[PDB]
């Protein structure tokens, strides 16, 4: 009826992609076949948003310019659901270079991958629009990831492009040039998306390690919190409900000024196992922890800035009117940290059914002027590099110049300055 | 005398399943269109029959049209309880909604459809032989109910000219609201529709919220514990077209008296007895009961303190065992004892209707079955209230131009903003203009 | 009655033309909005060709 076309690409991508399908296909009741095999009509109801049809088809391109992380993917579990022909990879590789994913290799690939999207956009009754997977510090998400975004949007310049972007963090990968890739990306985003989640590695690795209490979180682990994260925040999408229920309307609840459109996504509950024996799963614990800096997926405090607008789903069974009850306490108890000049910012949506595992969760989706903190960061990694300009000749030689490294930058400290005109603005 | 219904967008068209649901019950229609009791096949002249048309083979068919954007709440009347009772055609989709901009409703993706609705509304009037006017029931702060309505009523306007359009308009609150653009879509829509309405009944979504709560005893209510109690309030109004008798006052007349100046134009509706089956259980609610529950403002559809505001016109809709000695007797205690202030250019007699059929209440609903009921239909300069609390939370966005690119984006122009809001900001001016005293 | 006749036409009149002027410079706008996106997409891929062109050398 109203169908979302997903892409995933490069390692992250593919990794944090079939996650995403696992964790769905699960909810949804679809088996690694493809067979329906669920309780509830509730669960067929909005298939049709992320799956082709007696079996149920994701929706989904897998990309990649080299092809492991593509194999593992369908030798994994739910791997056989994929379509093959969805499958385009390359044999090159990236190299950890955007230049390589954008201009270079990515450029050689991206045509075959289009024939791909396209098959999947011309049977759809009416195409929504596309989400896309992808890591910010590599180069084959990054940089072809934005390619693929910019070639897409000028077949489909008026359907909504959502990306799942994870942002690079010292903490999880030493690969040097991650801030390059990375500010290069958000250059492109910041143009060329309307929505985009803010997935910080960073934030991944300290919940793993200082909440959930992993000495050394793996991958794995990081990708346990995406996968339920994208869960919650695509929950409006695929479940019969009220509120954003189309990326569309999302957007338009979200994002006030067009390039003001990254999001802060935020799950709740993510208490230890142990602390879990103390403190009781209710919805003022739902509603404490999501609004709290520790259960947000970037790395941000929002007490450090104000929200322009907020997305806040809850999942299970539990009472309509202590969630409304509970909403408004939150608003009220920290109300200097919702703008003015928005007024009734914070929308509710309920869905019936929780994640595997969960009696009942919530997740938020912050549209924050604190998201300044994640940028900020990657530009101070950013300029400690380019100022001596170290490790340039990666890029350069595969053509680029400088003045662009200049104008990812600048385009990058812009919209940091924006998110802080409109904190300090007031009514 | 017939009268066309036309329900756009999700607020609009589950309203309307739910009127259209009262009106079957209580002209003892079944789901299947038959009615028994008719006599007359296949058509007539019966008050009825101003809001159906009849089949020869004996079906009662609303005089009515569905319209949205997406398919799914229409599709809904398509395989539910009464979707026999409507023809195929007079239930319209397209594929993709507005998503909460009135810009998408009224150019982009309304543009698609009109020409249908149009056409469908037209084989609907064809069959009319005094088509009276329309009644277009729709949200304020919906896409579709904002900028679909406001293209359809412009477009009716060329193609009926001035026969009568009112409109039944959801205006919106917090507790149950889907957009932050809402106010936006609200002031675009009620600038546009303002010179193609004869008539508009607001009905603010916070007060039904609050009334279900507090008088029937609903904790949270949902869409369909509103929607019933606003299909009553429909009833009321529209009861004095389906029903004849000789107390029976068409609502026509109520109209010369609730419009003084063509942009005045929002009657404020109070409704009584709103109780619970189990509360009404021993306890018979009298004309002076129910009418002196109108003048609580927490029984109104609109929240708004007339006590504050001058009336203009005051109107009383009684339907059920209602006799006007009883009406004369509570309407002299009410006047001794409340604040009901007139302007000074307005007779202040309150002009009364009586319908004798009484209420009825659909199974499985929260509303006590009552033997009276009424609707009072008053016109007080305190409904500005409602544009004053819309205009601010207009102006805080605005001044920022927050949300503003979604609808530039789908060709609209900054000047449709200020020229909407300037607009509104007349008709605030209005309203105080004509409660200050004649020099 | 020719006057009724006359402001009830006038209004039909000024109702329809209204409403074309509007769904007209609505049209223009929303088409100039998209030209103008296509355009900062058509300059990135000459921006591009640029590129390879640079690595040629
Ligand atoms: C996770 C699947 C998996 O492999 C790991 C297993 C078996 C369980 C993991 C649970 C987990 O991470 O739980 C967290 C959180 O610690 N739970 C609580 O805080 C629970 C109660 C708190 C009370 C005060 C929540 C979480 C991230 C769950 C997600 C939901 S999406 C499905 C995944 C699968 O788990
Ligand atoms: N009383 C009542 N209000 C409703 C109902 N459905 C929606 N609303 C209100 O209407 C507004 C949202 O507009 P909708 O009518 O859902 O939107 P739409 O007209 O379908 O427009 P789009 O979906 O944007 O194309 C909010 O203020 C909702 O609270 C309903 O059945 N009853
Ligand atoms: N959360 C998460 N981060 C990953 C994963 N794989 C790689 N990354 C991160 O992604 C970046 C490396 O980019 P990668 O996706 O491996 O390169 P590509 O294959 O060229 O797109 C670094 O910031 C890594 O920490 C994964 O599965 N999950
Ligand atoms: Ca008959
Ligand atoms: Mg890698
Ligand atoms: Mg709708």
């Amino acid at each position: 009826m109203r169908e979302i076309v997903h892409i995933q690409a490069g390692q992250c991508g593919n990794q944090i992609g079939a996650k995403f399908w696992e964790v769905i296909s699960d909810e949804h009741g679809i088996d690694p076949t493809g067979s329906y095999h669920g309780d509830s009509d509730l669960q067929l109801e909005r298939i049709n948003v992320y799956y082709n049809e007696n079996k149920y088809v994701p929706r989904a391109i897998l990309v990649d310019l080299e092809p492991g992380t593509m194999d593992s993917v369908r030798s994994g579990p739910f791997g056989q659901i994929f379509r093959p022909d969805n499958f385009v990879f390359g044999q090159s590789g990236a190299g950890n270079n955007w230049a390589k994913g954008h201009y270079t290799e990515g450029a050689e690939l991206v045509d075959s991958v289009l024939d791909v999207v396209r098959k999947e956009s011309e049977s759809c009754d009416c195409l929504q629009g596309f989400q896309l997977t992808h890591s910010l510090g590599g180069g084959t998400g990054s940089g072809m990831g934005t390619l693929l975004i910019s070639k897409i949007r000028e077949e489909y310049p008026d359907r909504i492009m959502n990306t799942f972007s994870v942002m690079p963090s010292p903490k999880v990968s030493d690969t040097v040039v991650e801030p390059y890739n990375a500010t290069l990306s958000v250059h492109q985003l910041v143009e060329n998306t309307d929505e985009t989640y803010c997935i910080d590695n960073e934030a991944l690795y300290d919940i793993c390690f200082r909440t959930l209490k992993l000495t050394t979180p793996t991958y794995g682990d990081l990708n346990h919190l995406v996968s339920a994260t994208m869960s919650g925040v695509t929950t409006c999408l695929r479940f019969p409900g009220q509120l954003n229920a189309d990326l569309r309307k999302l957007a338009v609840n979200m994002v006030p000024f067009p390039r003001l459109h990254f999001f802060m996504p935020g799950f709740a509950p993510l208490t230890s196992r142990g602390s879990q024996q103390y403190r009781a799963l209710t919805v003022p614990e739902l509603t404490q922890q999501m609004f709290d800096s520790k259960n947000m997926m970037a790395a941000c405090d929002p007490r450090h800035g104000r929200y322009l607008t907020v997305a806040a789903i809850f999942r299970g069974r539990m009472s309509m009117k202590e969630v409304d009850e509970q909403m408004l306490n939150v608003q009220n108890k920290n109300s200097s940290y919702f703008v003015e000049w928005i007024p009734n910012n914070v929308k509710t949506a309920v869905c019936d059914i929780p994640p595997r595992g969960l009696k009942m969760s919530a997740t938020f989706i912050g549209n924050s002027t604190a998201i300044q903190e994640l940028f900020k960061r990657i530009s101070e990694q950013f300029t400690a590099m380019f100022r001596r300009k170290a490790f340039l000749h990666w890029y350069t030689g595969e053509g680029m110049d400088e003045m662009e490294f200049t104008e990812a930058e600048s385009n990058m400290n812009d919209l940091v300055s924006e998110y802080q005109q409109y904190q300090d603005a007031t009514a | 005398r017939e009268c066309i219904s036309i329900h756009v967008g999700q607020a609009g068209v589950q309203i309307g399943n739910a009127c259209w649901e009262l009106y079957c019950l209580e002209h003892g229609i079944q789901p299947d269109g038959q009615m028994p009791s008719d006599k007359t096949i296949g058509g007539g002249d019966d008050s009825f029959n101003t809001f159906f048309s009849e089949t020869g083979a004996g079906k009662h068919v609303p005089r009515a049209v569905f319209v949205d954007l997406e398919p799914t709440v229409i599709d809904e009347v398509r395989t539910g309880t009464y979707r026999q009772l409507f023809h195929p055609e007079q239930l319209i989709t397209g594929k993709e909604d507005a998503a909460n901009n009135y810009a998408r409703g009224h150019y982009t993706i309304g543009k698609e459809i009109i020409d249908l609705v149009l056409d469908r509304i037209r084989k609907l009037a064809d069959q009319c032989t005094g088509l009276q006017g329309f009644l277009v029931f729709h949200s304020f702060g919906g896409g579709t109910g904002s900028g679909f309505t406001s293209l359809l009523m412009e477009r009716l306007s060329v193609d009926y000219g001035k026969k009568s359009k009112l409109e039944f308009s959801i205006y919106p609150a917090p507790q149950v609201s889907t957009a932050v653009v809402e106010p936006y879509n609200s002031i675009l829509t009620t600038h546009t529709t303002l010179e193609h309405s004869d008539c508009a009944f607001m009905v603010d979504n916070e007060a039904i919220y609050d009334i279900c709560r507090r008088n029937l005893d609903i904790e949270r209510p949902t869409y369909t514990n509103l929607n019933r109690l606003i299909s009553q309030i429909v009833s009321s109004i529209t009861a004095s077209l389906r029903f004849d008798g000789a107390l029976n006052v068409d609502l026509t007349e109520f109209q010369t008296n609730l419009v003084p100046y063509p942009r005045i134009h929002f009657p404020l509706a109070t409704y009584a007895p709103v109780i619970s089956a189990e509360k009404a259980y021993h306890e018979q609610l009298s004309v002076a009961e129910i009418t002196n529950a109108c003048f609580e403002p927490a029984n109104q559809m609109v929240k708004c303190d007339p006590r504050h505001g001058k009336y203009m016109a005051c109107c009383l809709l009684y339907r059920g065992d209602v006799v006007p000695k009883d009406v004369n007797a509570a309407i002299a205690t009410i006047k001794t004892k409340r604040s009901i202030q007139f302007v000074d250019w307005c007779p202040t007699g309150f002009k009364v209707g009586i319908n004798y059929q009484p209420p009825t209440v659909v199974p499985g609903g929260d509303l006590a079955k009552v033997q009276r009921a009424v609707c009072m239909l008053s016109n007080t300069t305190a409904i500005a209230e409602a544009w004053a609390r819309l205009d601010h939370k207009f102006d805080l966005m605005y001044a920022k131009r927050a949300f503003v690119h979604w609808y530039v984006g789908e060709g609209m122009e900054e000047g449709e903003f200020s020229e909407a809001r300037e607009d509104m900001a007349a008709l605030e001016k209005d309203y105080e203009e004509v409660g200050v005293d004649s020099v | 009655i020719q006057k009724a006749i006359e402001e009830n036409n006038n209004f039909i009149k000024m109702a329809k033309e209204k409403l074309a002027q509007k769904m007209e410079s609505n049209k223009e706008n929303r088409e100039a909005h998209l030209a103008a996106m296509l355009e900062r997409l058509q300059e990135k891929d000459k921006h591009a060709e640029e590129v390879r062109k640079n690595k040629e050398l």
